RNA sequence: GGUGAAAUUCUUGGACCGGCGCAAGACGGACCAGAGCGAAAGCAUUUGCCAAGAAUGUUUUCAUUAAUCAAGAACGAAAGUCGGAGGUUCGAAGACGAUCAGAUACCGUCGUAGUUCCGACCAUAAACGAUGCCGACUGGCGAUGCGGCGGCGUUAUUCCCAUGACCCGCCGGGCAGCUUCCGGGAAACCAAAGUCUUUGGGUUCCGGGGGGAGUAUGGUUGCAAAGCUGAAACUUAAAGGAAUUGA
């Protein structure tokens, strides 16, 4: 239907091209549906900013403000186990 | 106007008493002067001590380094805490048209200390041999590698800071590896690169004294 | 033409080689096409050893020795004198004697 | 004119033309 | 009016019978059902409250006590963090870099959160709309709109007033200046573009 | 090797997928071994552990979850509970 | 200095850092943590141009052996550096001069190492890449 | 600290130095070389897993299923753009200090963007072997990798075969020198840059004196910078390649 400007096609001309391809990016991962990693259904949904619900097993998380999982918490995770293991072994 | 030269005083230093010189060196430290504390000061230091002056008869190209556990008025003891290879050694034996195997592992002894041992392997060249190259396969690498990593877990895991270091005295870990490597491949320089130690066990003055007094 | 078969360059195998800084004008040349050698200098001049022997408290027990990389490229490499410049038939030569 | 530096000025004579017809 | 979202997480009260209910800032990873543990003896876990003396060096911390006894007071915000970074048994001290860069030394029985806040990278998304910018405030105070001191008239600002826009005089005030006169830029070191970083 | 090893039950053995069927397969003796997704609830995945200590059979824990575990035999929807009841290959030993 | 009979000998270590524009000569105890001294070209001349050179390495070195002669402390062993890490490996010409000196004023020189350090490979090296000068 | 020689600058609030630790993010030295792998751009710490490939071997299998290729498509050094993570080291732009008649530069000290990872763009280089792919023929000598075959011996597992490793060769696939009146070439130089007038094994891309000009215009891609495609008018008798002796 689109060339380019896929779901801020509801912004029309309203804002810059540059802050339209902006939050492009940040609202298909804010509006996407993400599988679940205690069930494994694909129903992973966002209820607010940083709130992330999962509409099978009934389960909330706390994430990213648009996405589920933020880079500095994947490092973060990694690296406390690693701090972690340091410390037992 | 003042000289710092009498606001201390000289102790003298004693390695555990399983080698051959136990005196090494007298080493200046501060006054307590109701502040610091001599001892624990003192605690922390490393001598770098070969094995030139910590034997007599032994090898002039192993660095042993000790680290300091308590004080006893006067003296000041210490402990092997690891050991390295003179790096003048190590840029003479490697050389150009040869190959080179490393291997990294650690093992944690009875007594609870982790050790991190390095070890090195050179394929030999055979005496009537005239190829240019004596390159071993990544498979052969790959075993050999292997081998080091399990003698080295053998030779380690079973014994004590006691027994692992009175074995790395004469190299014997670097001498067995070469041996048993000569049947995929026999090698010429085998020696264990380095020994680090990750964690201690709380310090105690009971097994201090009893190496120092053994 | 070419000059030189080699191209200068040891490097007819790979595609790229790391730099290496030149030490007469500091600038980046690779090194297998850079003139390098090693150098190996008495830490004192062999006239004027002989002034600190005679002050030495050392039974004649220590010689050290003064060992520096040298890594020349090739504009400066002549000024310095070194790889001058040879015959039609002399670039097809080797180490030198 | 030296090769590359005669195509840095084709190209700075270029971009003054598009200017032209952007404007025009 | 917080980006951040908030746990509740229900515990067991150790000198009569009744089940405690508290409001946690919740580290990011954190989910219903999970068993958060607070103590001394607690292990390092996402999610779990630890005093930062225990707590190894480049731990990742947040909702950190600035004093003893409290009950988190930095490193709340969403995606923000402290990191500790060395401890000193002898005067019981640790010193923790803060989310703005600056380093503090602090007692090591402050207990804090590990990990990071949830609810990162909210400032990555333009706001893109008045109305947007309107809704956010509208649910934290009374401040949004906000006309500039140049557009007003002398009697309500001192930049106010004039044939044209203007300042008309420094912008950059003292910090001694009274309320009425500490407008525009107060107490700055320097102005203009930054080129690198600045920093105490 | 696991991935291969439920790979030839699916084509010669005799196997039930999904909990409710395994669990009529431990409470009467058909079972042989059991295997359980890494995301499996834990109180489900305890229960399957003490219906097999009493039936005395094996839990093999699988290294993924339900999506992988599904793809392994070979299906195209999630497994997070299977009992293998013959295997018809050499699985017996583990 | 410390209580020693005649008949043996005061040990310490000794770091020879070795650079192109000035030679560095230090002296401490065995560990390094306490110090005994510390000697160079760069107090010795006015000019910083000879800081380097080999004449004001003796002149320094002739400092160290005077005023650790006057502590107490004659035998010492030397451990050779570089510039190090990215710079170059080869010792700079304050280090033929300066262990001369202290070579000839009678000071006991042992065992003999080189600590200079050498990465693996160390990060980008200064300069860039380009020109000379 | 650094320069041919000097400095800006860090410095008695203790820099530099040596010792003990912690953190950061890069990169894997001497091994590592006319050696290997990939269609190229490319690829180097140990370990695990996934999928793929050349050569070899074969008395297995299909039986012409066959190679470059209009139109069309995918990957494609480095740099650059957008976006998100931290900036360890280097380091455009920029700043400061020396050197000269000027120095908008070389030298030194910082230093943003960049140099790092991730998603989408950007598609350029001396992407050089300045050297298309498939196929037949077309000297040799000393070597290297793989695989397969034969062996006097040396050596370790040991106590036997066997498994390793060195030496002698053979066979097929290679990256390769070196000599050589094979030959061709204008020569420099090359077993292909040969079998070419004694002209035909198949075929794609691509050139047609030098400029104008990789320009104008049209089209298309890109956020931009720019990329791909791409003339004409007019103007010139030379521009060029190799080699000869001097300077
Ligand atoms: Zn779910
Ligand atoms: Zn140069």
């Amino acid at each position: 239907r689109t060339k380019k400007v896929g779901i801020v096609g509801k912004y029309g001309t309203r804002y810059g091209a540059s802050l339209r391809k902006m939050v492009k990016k940040i609202e298909i991962s804010q509006h996407a549906k993400y599988t679940c990693s205690f069930c494994g259904k694909t129903k992973m949904k966002r209820r607010a900013v940083g709130i992330w619900h999962c509409g099978s097993c009934m389960k909330t998380v706390a994430g990213g403000a648009w996405t589920y999982n933020t880079t500095s918490a994947v490092t973060v995770k990694s690296a406390i186990r690693r701090l972690k293991e340091l410390k037992d072994q | 106007v003042v000289d710092p030269f009498s606001k201390k005083d000289w102790y003298d230093v004693k390695a555990p008493a399983m080698f051959n010189i136990r005196n090494i060196g007298k080493t200046l430290v501060t006054r307590t002067q109701g502040t610091k504390i001599a001892s624990d000061g003192l605690k922390g230091r490393v001598f770098e001590v070969s094995l030139a002056d910590l034997q007599n008869d032994e090898v002039a190209f192993r660095k042993f380094k000790l680290i300091t556990e308590d004080v006893q008025g006067k003296n000041c003891l210490t402990n092997f805490h690891g050991m390295d290879l003179t790096r003048d050694k190590m840029c003479s034996m490697v050389k150009k048209w040869q190959t080179m195997i490393e291997a990294h592992v650690d093992v944690k002894t009875t007594d609870g200390y982790l050790l991190r041992l390095f070890c090195v392997g050179f394929t030999k060249k055979r005496n009537n041999q005239i190829r240019k190259t004596s390159y071993a396969q990544h498979q052969q690498v790959r075993q050999i590698r292997k081998k080091m990593m399990e003698i080295m877990t053998r030779e380690v895991q079973t014994n004590d800071l006691k027994e692992v270091v009175n074995k790395l005295i004469p190299d014997s870990i670097g001498k067995d590896i070469e041996k048993a490597c000569q049947s995929i491949y026999p090698l010429h320089d085998v020696f264990v690169r380095k020994v680090k130690m990750l964690k201690k066990p709380k310090f105690e003055l009971g097994k201090l004294m009893e190496l120092h007094g053994e | 033409t070419k000059k030189r078969r080699n191209n200068g360059r040891a490097k007819k195998g790979r595609g790229h080689v790391q730099p290496i800084r030149c030490t007469n004008c500091a600038r980046c040349v690779p090194k297998d096409k850079a003139i390098k050698k090693f150098v190996i200098r008495n830490i004192v001049e062999a006239a004027a050893v002989r002034d600190i022997s005679e002050a030495s408290v050392f039974d004649a027990y220590v010689l050290p020795k003064l060992y520096v990389k040298l890594h020349y490229c090739v504009s400066c490499a002549i000024h310095s004198k070194v790889v001058r410049n040879r015959s039609r038939e002399a670039r097809k030569d080797r180490t030198p004697p | 004119m030296r090769a590359k530096w005669r195509k840095k000025r084709m190209r700075r004579l270029k971009r003054k033309r598009r200017k032209m017809r952007q404007r025009s | 009016g917080r980006g951040a979202p908030l746990a509740k997480v229900v515990f067991r009260d150790p000198y009569r019978f009744k089940k405690r209910t508290e409001l946690f800032i919740a580290a990011e990873g954190i989910h219903t059902g999970q068993f958060v543990y607070c103590g001394k003896k607690a292990q390092l876990n996402i999610g779990n409250v630890l005093p930062v003396g225990t707590m190894p060096e480049g731990t990742i911390v947040c909702c950190l006590e600035e004093k003893p006894g409290d009950r988190g007071k930095l490193a709340r915000a969403s995606g923000n963090y402290a990191t500790v970074i060395s401890h000193n048994p002898e005067t019981k001290k640790t010193r923790v870099k803060l989310p703005s860069g600056s380093k503090k030394v602090i007692s090591s029985a402050n207990r804090a959160v590990v990990g990071v806040v949830a609810g990162g990278g909210r400032i990555d998304k333009p706001i893109l709309k008045a109305g947007r910018a309107y809704h956010k405030y509208k649910a934290k105070r009374n401040c949004w709109p906000r006309v500039r001191g140049v557009a007003m008239n002398p009697v309500e600002h001192p930049f106010g007033g004039g044939n044209h826009q203007h300042i008309g005089k420094p912008s950059t005030i003292r910090r001694d200046a009274p309320a009425g006169r500490k407008v525009g830029l107060i107490a700055a070191r320097r102005t203009g573009r930054l080129r690198g970083t600045k920093t105490v | 090797s696991i991935n291969s090893r439920l790979q030839l039950v699916m084509k010669s053995g005799k196997y039930v997928l999904g909990y409710k069927q395994t669990l009529k397969m431990i409470r009467q003796g058909k079972a042989k071994l059991v295997i359980l997704a890494n995301n499996c609830p834990a109180l489900r995945k305890s229960e399957i552990e003490y219906y097999a200590m009493l039936a005395k059979t094996g839990v093999h824990h699988y290294s993924g979850n339900n999506i992988e575990l599904g793809t392994a035999c070979g299906k195209y929807y999630r497994v997070c509970t299977l009992a293998i009841i013959d295997p018809g290959d050499s699985d017996i030993i583990r | 200095g410390p209580q020693v009979a005649e008949g043996e000998n005061v040990f310490g270590v000794c770091h020879i850092f070795a650079s192109f524009n000035d030679t560095f000569v230090h002296v401490t105890d065995l560990s390094g943590k306490e110090t005994i001294c510390r000697v160079t070209g760069g107090m010795k001349v006015k000019a910083d141009r000879d800081e380097s050179s080999p004449y004001a390495a003796m002149l320094a070195a002739q400092d160290v052996a005077q005023r650790c002669k006057e502590l107490g402390i004659t035998a010492l062993h030397i451990k050779l550096r570089a510039t190090g890490g990215n710079r170059t490996k080869t010792p700079g010409p304050g280090a033929q001069s300066a262990l001369r000196a202290l070579a000839r004023s009678g000071m006991k020189i042992g065992r003999i190492e080189d600590v200079t350090p050498i990465p693996s490979d160390s990060t980008r090296r200064k300069g860039g890449r380009r020109g000379r000068r």
